[PDB]
This record gives C-alpha cells, structure tokens and sequence, in this order.
C-alpha cells in the first residue's frame, strides 16, 4: 500500500491539509481500488483492508469522488463489522476498544446507512 | 376646508357605485388613476387577475411609497402567501409593516438576513408562549438556529446557546414522561400545554406515575430551582412534601420487615437520594428540612414500624449533614 | 421506508451523523479531521434531500421541525460550515413556509398562529 501510494503524485484535496491533485477520476483511483485485491484476498488482513478502504473512500468523498467510494464499498461484503466483533468477543479479552477500529466501524455503518 | 374636502371625498365615494356594480376594472382603474389615490387601486388590482396593472401602478407611484397599502391589503384579505412570496425589493417596508406581527416578522427577517432581529423575535415569542409545549419547543429550536446563524459576538452567542440548552433541559422534565401514564391520562405528546413545575411535581408525587427511581426526585429538585410556577410559592413546603414522599416510597417503611437496622435503610430510596445529593454538592441542611422537623412531623408515627427505622434514619441524616457541611 | 431510513440517518447513535466514539489522540488525527469534514459537508446535503422529500410528500410540519433538529446540539451543527449551504437551507425553509402559508396555515410552530 505504501509503495502504491508513493508511486503516484498523491490524491489530496481537503480543507484541513494541502491540496495536490483534483481534476476528476483518472487511473490513480482505479489503481488504488485494484490494489485492495490482495488485501481482500488475504484471510488475515480483512481489518487492514477495511481500514484502507475507509481511508481512501473518505478522501474520495472529500475530493468529490463519490463514484469510487461507492464502488469500493459495494465490492467488499457487508460482514466485516460482524467478523471483527466475533473475533473480539471470542478471544475473551479486549484491548480497551481500539479507537481506529471503532472509527472504521462507525464509518462503515454510516456509509451503509447513507447508501 | 377639512370638512369640505371630507364631504367631497364622501360624495366621490357615493358617486363611484354604478361603474363598480357593472364592472370594467380596467376602465375604473384608468378613471381613478387621474387623482391621488392608492387604496382603491390596490384593492382593484388585488380582487382581479391582472398583475400588469398593479406592476405599472407600482412603477408609476413608487415615489408615494406604493408598498404599505399592498402589504396591508395582503395581510387583511388573507393573501399571506403572496405577501411572503413578494419579490426581494421592499424588505425595509415589509419589516416596518410586520413589526407588530411577529409570526411573519421572524420569517421575513430570516429571509432578509436580519438574523439579530429574527432571533430577538423568536426569543420574545418563546417567552410569551404560555400553552402548546410542542409550539414552544419549535420556537425554541427556531431561536437556537437564529442565534447560531446570527452575527453577534461569540460570547453572546455562546450565552444564548447555553440559555436555550437550559430551556431544553427544563422541557426535558415534561419530555421524560412515561407513555403508559400519558395514555392513561389521555393527552399524548405534541398536544400538551406548557406544564408547570408544580404540576410536574404533583404528577411525580401521585401514584399514576409508572416510575419510582431517583430520577423523578432529581427532576423535582431541578424544577425547584427552575422558574415557571415556584416563584410566589415557598420552596420549603415543596421540599418537605418531596422528602415525605421519598420516605413513603421507601422499600423498608412498608415493604421489608427485618430486624437489622443497617442494610434495611440502605436498601431504600432515601439513602440513595441523599447519596446522590451529596455527590452532586447540594446542601442537605439548607435545601432540605432538618432532622428535628422530620422527627416532629406526624408522618413518622403513621409510617414507622419500630424505633430502629427512625433512629437509623436520624443517624444517617445527621452523619450526611455533618459530612456535607 | 425512506422516511425511516432518513430519520435513522439523522438521529443515528452518538448524536449526529458519523460521530467519533473515541478521540484519535494516540493514533492519527487525520481520520477524525476527515470524519468531521465529511459530516459538515454531507449533513446539509441530507437536509436538502429530506426537505425536497417533505416538499413532494406535503410535510411542512416536518420541514419546520428540521430547523430545530439542525439547531439541536446533538447534531453538532453550530453554523460552522458553508455559507452557501446556510443560504440554501434558508431558501428551502422559506419555500416550505410559503407552501404551508398558501393553504391558509401560518408557519408559526406546527399549527395556526398564537
């Protein structure tokens, strides 16, 4: 993921950060979407895959690229939250609720409700 | 000369009758436009479906303030829809006309970006509203939106937001009513007037309430500080009645009947209320009746079973007052 | 169905739409910043969508209650977003009030004027 993000110019067009590239949808979004194939095929990387999908879809929604966000949200199934909850409840212990994991769960739920 | 001109205008009005009875609004307007008149032209343009005539009359007599009569005729004849849909060009005249009608003045100011005047009008309406709790909360939300969109100072806006939040928390006392009790009393939400704090206290005291926790006592204590109906009424009698009801609703004065004067009083409602008050920080000796008054009250002789209950309650009250003071 | 969905989106858990449960003070604050930006940029859009829905379904009472819902502190909408969005919301509220007054019903509250 780091190499894929570094090989391009950078997709940044927010109000809290510095702008970079903002001119529609090109091959960079398609490459960033297709790079999630390995993460979604790896059975032990579903959490990282969902985190990266949320992190790219929030940037797309900020830069007005809702099509790529909807595509990357519809390509992934709707059971990652349940899988994470089952994995956290089956180990009989919690890590004081991970902040980034809770944020990703809330983002996924809100995106599903929005869709 | 004034009497002469008055009787002359009266004779003109008496003469203007067969033409208005027959019709020909265009001819009547073309005849009346020769003199200095405005109300007759406004009414003859409003009672018909010809907007070009009113437009040309406005463009011809714009120097004589051709707006106040139109607004008055739109408000009197029930044409408030057109009055509000009027184009954006006469905002000052519309405000000067609606200064006495706030129900449209607040919306007109919101449309004309007069956020300060709109917030003031909405606050005045929310303060003058006596009935309809739903309408009161709607006006409060509108005033909150107007204050948030206002151009006042940041400190003033924060103070207004805090005041509206306090008003919402005060309305939460009525909002937190059980639906079972509401259906039993037959009133339903969004259809009740502004309930008084004394009325809410009476509702929490009566057995019709489906709750028996410390939340009702906390709501009553908050309504005691809140304004509404406890202004002229002394708060001492209200606090005494609240304490008597809390003693009556205890789970030991009439529920349990053991012989241990330790956990029997702790498993009640009075100890929990006292602990909540101590954790909040309210004084137990100034904002509540004294132990001497509680002992001299006649409710103990009718609500007691053994001396253990009274002694434990007195000791707990004294210890709580000592640890609070 | 759409009314229930929009109502749930408006009154989602933790107050407004997409509210961070735990602050990202030990990880990446960029996530929280992006969440706040997306919320402040999408809440007026959902408000306009619901306004159009109530306009087409004749619900001026709900259109007026939307103002109080937005002004409520649960949605974290203290008019800190786009002035264009504020103007569009004001225009939608004015259109709702006009459509309600066209049927001889004052927009003061939810019924006739006091």
């Amino acid at each position: 993921v780091e190499n894929t993000r570094k090989k391009d110019a950078g997709e940044f067009a927010h109000h809290d950060f510095a702008p970079a590239l903002d001119s529609g949808t090109s091959e960079e979004d398609r490459a960033k979407i297709d790079v999630i194939d390995w993460l979604v095929f790896d059975p032990a990387q579903r959490a990282e895959a969902l985190k990266q999908s949320n992190a790219i879809m929030r940037k797309f929604l900020a830069s007005k690229k809702h099509e790529a966000a909807k595509e990357v949200f519809a390509k992934i199934p709707q059971d990652s939250i349940a899988e994470i909850y089952s994995q956290w409840e089956e180990q009989a212990m919690d890590s004081a609720l991970p902040a980034e994991d809770d944020n990703a769960i809330r983002e996924h739920l809100c995106i599903r409700a929005y869709l | 000369y004034n009497i002469l001109e008055m009787e002359y205008a009266q004779k003109r009005s008496e003469l203007l009758s067969p033409l208005l009875i027959l019709g020909q609004y265009a001819w009547a307007s073309n005849l009346a436009e020769k003199y200095c008149d405005f109300d007759i032209l406004v009414q003859i343009c409003e009672m018909t479906d010809n907007q070009s005539r009113l437009q040309r009359y406005m463009t011809l007599f714009a120097e004589q303030n051709f707006s106040d009569f139109l607004f008055r005729w739109y408000l009197e004849k029930g044409k408030r829809g057109k009055l509000l849909s009027q184009p954006a060009s006469q905002h000052g005249q519309l405000a000067a006309f609606l200064q006495a009608h706030d129900h449209l003045s607040w919306l007109h100011e919101l449309n004309s970006q007069e956020f300060e005047k709109a917030h003031r009008t909405l606050q005045t309406l929310a303060n003058m509203e006596t009935r309809y709790f739903c309408k009161k909360k709607t006006l409060l939300g509108l005033s909150k939106l107007a204050a948030l969109a206002s151009d006042f100072q940041e400190d003033v806006l924060q103070e207004k937001v805090e005041e509206i939040a306090e008003q919402e928390h005060f309305l939460l006392h009525q909002e937190t009513l059980p639906k079972k009790l509401l259906e039993e009393k037959q009133l339903d939400l969004n259809a009740m007037p502004v309930l008084a704090p004394f009325q809410l206290i009476q509702l929490y005291v009566c057995e019709e309430n489906k709750r028996a926790n410390e939340n009702d006592f906390m709501k009553a204590l908050d309504l005691l500080e809140y304004i509404g109906d406890d202004s002229e009424v002394d708060v001492e009698e209200l606090k005494l009645e609240i304490l008597c009801k809390a003693i009556k609703r205890d789970e030991w004065s009439a529920t349990d009947g053991k012989d241990d004067p330790i956990e029997a009083t702790k498993d009640s409602i009075f100890v929990k209320v006292l602990q909540n008050l101590l954790n909040k920080g309210i004084e137990l000796k100034g904002y509540l009746p004294k132990a001497e008054t509680l002992l001299q009250s006649e409710e103990l002789n009718s609500l007691k079973t053994n001396s253990y209950f009274e002694f434990s309650l007195k000791a707990n009250y004294e210890c709580y007052m000592k640890m609070q003071s | 169905d759409v009314k229930e969905k929009i109502y749930n989106v408006l009154l989602f858990v933790d107050g407004g739409w997409m509210v961070d449960v735990r602050e990202d003070t030990e990880e990446d604050p960029e996530r929280s910043h992006q969440m706040v930006l997306l919320r402040r940029l999408c809440l007026p859009m959902m408000c306009f969508l619901l306004h159009t829905v109530l306009h087409n379904t004749k619900q001026y009472k709900d259109c007026l209650r939307l103002a109080d819902i937005v002004s409520s502190e649960n949605q974290k909408l203290y008019t800190v977003f786009s002035k264009t969005e504020m103007r569009n919301l004001l225009q939608k509220l004015r259109e709702s009030s006009l459509m309600l007054l066209d049927l001889q019903l004052d927009p003061l509250g939810y019924e006739i004027q006091s």
